[PDB]
Parts: structure tokens; sequence; C-alpha cells
């Protein structure tokens, strides 16, 4: 499979309460591996995956400094953004930023992205070609024009093709035990009488990694995405993911229905039938 | 591995 | 200023079994702004040493968080998750349903 590395950044201004809240989280695929929270006591980039703990002092000092330069830029941007939109300098605002790289099965650069939002809406984003930007509004255009003049996409593109991809691969080799694993879903179904003419069937998928999974229902072998209920995939909290799909059925027809689980960690798609 | 820097909006 | 009301799922890390140590999860997602109060309740009372995930968001920029605590479900103790958010007129209380 193809793999990804992603960093998420949220900075929230807090007028009256104190200096802005900054939080950063680093992902490789669906595993968190680092973090930084300005409100925390360490003031360090902190390891949150066993495989990153391998890394030496040169590394943590490096990351720590960089995440603080990241935090400080956002300190400035909150001010600049507020100014651009002529906003009462007294109100809590949010800047979010996400950037990173994907690689293919061959672990070679595949895709690059950089995305920026202000107060929950798109602000600016590097386009797929990694050379130009999509600006969401007149404020964003000002940033675009500024960033175009100073050849910023060029610097970013350098990183997303180069460093990002190279260190992604480093994290995959070093974290081979876990990042490159697949945990097949543990499945089972449950039955629930709701009326004298109606019963709820539920299909369960637990312990699976990565979060990507599909559970669909079929009557007599024909799909029923129309009549089911998927729940948003959710974290167990131990590095794995969970999901259920439910369908309400007429009494006595339970045998007609089947759940079809598809997950990277399975050899061929799982059919679970209501066999008595 | 973070960006060595980010340029102000 | 988009404002999205948080979805809430309350569940245990592992399948529930009475008197076996487990973890109670509240998963709050799809919200904005990020400021959100979440408490896990045991029989109405706020559990004190409750840990939670780092703030992160999805394709549409909406926020998500995992709150969790170590716990031992017995058949007498009722568990729930109380979320308060600027989009919610009043705190939303979701009860834990184990044997679903
Ligand atoms: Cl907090
Ligand atoms: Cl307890």
């Amino acid at each position: 499979g193809s793999h990804s590395m992603r960093y998420f950044f949220t900075s929230v201004s807090r007028p009256g309460r104190g200096e802005p809240r900054f939080i950063a989280v680093g992902y490789v695929d669906d595993t968190q591996f680092v973090r930084f929270d300005s409100d925390a006591a360490s003031q360090r980039m902190e390891p949150r995956a066993p495989w990153i703990e391998q890394e030496g002092p040169e590394y943590w000092d490096g990351e720590t400094r960089k995440v603080k330069a990241h935090s400080q830029t956002h300190r400035v941007d909150l001010g600049t953004l507020r100014g651009y939109y002529n906003q009462s300098e007294a109100g809590s605002h949010t800047v979010q930023r996400m950037y990173g790289c994907d690689v293919g099965s061959d672990w070679r650069f595949l895709r690059g992205y950089h995305q920026y939002a202000y107060d929950g809406k798109d602000y600016i984003a590097l386009k797929e070609d990694l050379r130009s930007w999509t600006a969401a509004d007149m404020a964003a255009q000002t940033t675009k024009h500024k960033w175009e003049a100073a050849h910023v996409a060029e610097q970013l593109r350098a990183y997303l093709e180069g460093t990002c991809v190279e260190w992604l691969r480093r994290y995959l080799e070093n974290g081979k035990e876990t990042l490159q694993r697949t945990d097949a879903p543990k499945t089972h179904m449950t039955h629930h009488a709701v009326s004298d003419h109606e019963a709820t069937l539920r299909c369960w998928a637990l312990s699976f990694y990565p979060a990507e999974i599909t559970l669909t229902w079929q009557r007599d072998g024909e799909d029923q995405t129309q009549d089911t209920e998927l729940v948003e995939t959710r974290p167990a909290g131990d590095g794995t993911f969970q999901k259920w799909a439910a369908v309400v059925v007429p009494s006595g027809q339970e045998q007609r229905y089947t759940c079809h689980v598809q997950h990277e960690g399975l050899p061929k798609p799982l059919t679970l039938r209501w066999e008595p | 591995y973070l960006l060595m820097w980010i340029t102000q909006v | 200023m988009i404002q999205r009301t948080p979805k809430i799922q309350v569940y245990s890390r592992h399948p529930a079994e009475n008197g076996k140590s487990n973890f109670l999860n509240c998963y709050v997602s799809g919200f904005h702004p990020s400021d959100i109060e979440v408490d896990l309740l045991k029989n109405g009372e706020r559990i004190e040493k409750v840990e939670h995930s780092d703030l992160s968001f999805s394709k549409d920029w909406s926020f998500y968080l995992l709150y969790y605590t170590e716990f031992t479900p017995t058949e007498k103790d009722e568990y729930a998750c109380r979320v308060n958010h600027v989009t919610l007129s009043q705190p939303k209380i979701v009860k834990w349903d184990r044997d679903m």
C-alpha cells in the first residue's frame, strides 16, 4: 500500500484569557507519532509512538525548535488575519493548517498538499501541481500575491518532494513493526428484536488498522446502502479502530441479510451470514 | 519532520 | 465563522464484561470551534482523572477528540458522557450502551 505523513496545526486566539493556544499533531498513516501543546508543561515536541522514541537528542531539539517557529508564525498570523478582515481585535479566532506528503507502494513521492483555514473555512491551499495556490477570498489573495512574489510554493515544493518523502520512509523502516502492519478486523454480528414484525441486525468491526474499512449490507446478495446505518469509524484508543453498520429487518428474514467487510488486512472480503 | 519554517500569511 | 454541532459516540475500548478492567471512551467529532467541555460521568458524577487525545481535524476542518478513562463496568454503575459546546443550547448527555 501507499503511505502518508501529515502534520496538523491549530492555533486559537484567546483575548483576555492569555496567549494563543497552539497544538500540533504528527501522523504517519493513521498512527500519531508526535505532538506539541503550548498549554502543556514539557514545552517539547513529545513522542507518542514507540518507534519515534528511537530518535536522538539532535532530533528532538530540532523538532522542538521548528514547532515553536511554527507556533510563533501563527501568533503573528492571527494578528495579520484579523487585520485583513478588519475584525474587532477582541474575539477568539482559529487558524488551522495541515500539510504533508504521500508516497506510493514503491515509497516514492506520490502527492503533496498544504492547507490553511481561518475560522473553519478554507483560506489558502497549495494546488495539486505544487506550483500555484487556490485562494478562498480577497484576504487569501493578498497572501497569495505575497507568497507568489517571494517564491514560497517553490520552497514548499522542495520540502514536500524531498525531506517529507525521505523522512516518511525513515519512519516507515524504523517503525516497520507497527506502521507497516495490518490488524485484520475482529468481526461478529448481533441480533435485536424491536417489535413483533421487526428486528435490528448489527455488524461489528473491532481491532482493525488502518482506519479504512467498508461494511455494507446485502439483501439476497444485492446492496442496501439505502436502508442501513453506518457509524463514523472511531478510535478504540489503543492505536486500533472500530465500526458498526446496522440494518432493521422484518421478522423471519434474518437469513437473507449478509454483512460484507472489506479491509486491507483481510485476504478476501468477509461475508458474515445469519446461519442458525 | 517539520518544515524548517513557515512564512507569515 | 462556521459552527458545527459535535457528534458523540460513547463506548468501551474492548467488549464490555462486568468486573473486568476496561476503558470508557467518549468520541466527540465534527465540531467547531474547538472549545468544548467533555466529562465522563459515573452515576451522574464527573470522573476526575479523565485523559483525552490531542486536538485534530478532518477534511472539512471540523475538530475531533477522544476522551477516555480506565474503568471497571459492573451491572449497577450507569456511565455517560456530558458534552457542552457553544452550538448546544444545553449540555448533551449520552448514556453508555454496552450490549448493542
Ligand atoms: Cl484542555
Ligand atoms: Cl470505576
